């Protein structure tokens, strides 16, 4: 088969800056007819590939002339003039000149821009939830830069460590922030002995935490 | 405008097989090539095989010739992908994708998930503010993935989070957060919407203010 060595897993590269990523061939993909059989995507998460490039070099309808394709035989760059938010994601380079079809194995870009604070809001258990017997509490953590974040759970002003599941996103399309979703999950008889709800988290952006609260009975 | 149509989601026993489908509209499906394609959770794209729908001719990648089989039916428009025996190795997203000239086309992919655990429909619950404005929607206790969560039926998509789904004991549970002017609510309306492919449902629940 056609081994297709995009050595890169990840390349990093400053909002406004150009950045180039590279795919080889283990032959010549140039075919008899005169055309070079190399394809460009761009795939979103949860989405299908986009295609970029096609032919080796000709941009794809839709896609901006910040995109372009250059290559040998062999060797093959796809180059952003100017990266954007809307380019992040992951790139794959594929041969179609032989059968079986081979993709190389993918290279992410990620977007280093400048430092964010979280926007922070909890939220007390639904009404309807309660009534199955549990008691979700959930915090979002939202549009922050860098990723690394800490967050602490308090009842009653003692910490809670038993019972809570975090989720993070990937890279924002339109501003290359991440956020996070922090669930802490109750019984509603566990709920109901305790008043002081409290999400504390710590990030670069502050030198003290950032807390958002709430009182279970202040309706 | 070229369409590949696929089911979002199929549950499959352990040592079973499954028939996986792609009803194509917007051009003649008889005169072009459909490729299949695999792709397991945060990993690559991998080319299974191909099939020239008006002759039923057919291309498999070698590693795929004892677990993949390719027909059509020109009656419907539709392409099938049978995948025989499954294992563990077989949970994926699987697309459909065709060529027409230069130009390919995809499907929005089906994820199989092999597994002996039955299908459970998610509780979903919406979440008002403490007594701009962030609201929330937290869908729990569903099984296999995927959902698919929207706010107002589509329509508000700017100053959306939708985050990925944490697994426990057999059920995944995921959240959403919108974040609107403090003017649009509550105003006017934000409802979440959940469907759940695999157990044929969707739930609507409207987010309002909370009471005493």
């Amino acid at each position: 088969d056609i081994v297709m060595t995009q050595a890169a897993p990840s390349v990093p590269v400053t909002p406004g800056e150009s950045v180039s990523i590279s795919c080889r061939s283990s032959k010549s993909l140039l075919h008899s007819n005169g055309n070079t059989y190399l394809y460009w995507f761009l795939q979103r998460p949860g989405q299908s590939p986009q295609l970029l490039i096609y032919r080796m070099s000709n941009l794809a309808s839709g896609v901006p002339d910040r995109f372009s394709g250059s290559g040998s035989g062999t060797a093959f760059t796809l180059r952003i003039s100017r990266v954007e938010a809307e380019d992040v994601g992951v790139y794959y380079c594929l041969q179609h000149l032989e059968y079986p079809f081979t993709f190389g194995a993918g290279t992410k870009l990620e977007l280093k821009r400048a430092d964010a604070a979280p926007t922070v809001s909890i939220f007390p258990p639904s009404s309807e939830q309660l009534t199955s017997g549990g008691a979700s509490v959930v915090c979002f953590l939202n549009n922050f830069y860098p990723k690394d974040i800490n967050v602490k759970w308090k009842i009653d002003g003692s910490e809670r460590q038993n019972g809570v599941l975090n989720s993070w996103t990937d890279q924002d399309s339109k501003d290359s922030t991440y956020s996070m979703s922090s669930t802490l999950t109750l019984t509603k008889d566990e709920y109901e002995r305790h008043n002081s709800y409290t999400c504390e988290a710590t990030h670069k952006t502050s030198t003290s935490p950032i807390v958002k609260s709430f009182n279970r009975n202040e309706c | 405008q070229v369409q590949l149509q696929q089911p979002g989601a199929e549950l499959v026993k352990p040592g079973a097989s499954v028939k996986l489908s792609c009803k194509a509209s917007g051009y003649t499906f008889t005169n072009y090539w459909i490729n299949w394609v695999k792709q397991r959770p945060g990993q690559g794209l991998e080319w299974i095989g191909n099939i020239y729908p008006g002759s039923s001719y057919t291309h498999y990648n070698e590693k795929f010739k004892n677990k993949a089989t390719l027909t059509v039916d020109t009656s419907s428009s539709t392409a099938y992908m049978q995948l025989s025996s499954l294992t563990s190795d077989d949970s994926a997203v699987y697309y459909c994708a065709n060529k027409l000239g230069w130009f390919p086309y995809w499907g929005q992919g089906t994820l199989v998930t092999v597994s002996a655990a039955k299908t459970t429909a998610p509780s979903v619950y919406p979440l008002a503010p403490v007594c701009s404005v962030t609201l929330g929607c937290l869908v729990k206790g569903y099984f296999p993935e995927p959902v698919t969560l929207t706010w107002n039926s589509g329509s508000l998509s700017s100053g959306v989070h939708t985050f990925p789904a944490v697994l426990q004991s057999d059920l995944y549970t995921l959240s959403s957060s919108v974040t609107v002017t403090s003017s649009t609510w509550p105003s006017q309306s934000i409802t979440c919407n959940v469907a759940h492919p695999a157990s044929s449902t969707k739930v609507d629940k409207k987010i309002e203010p909370r009471g005493p």
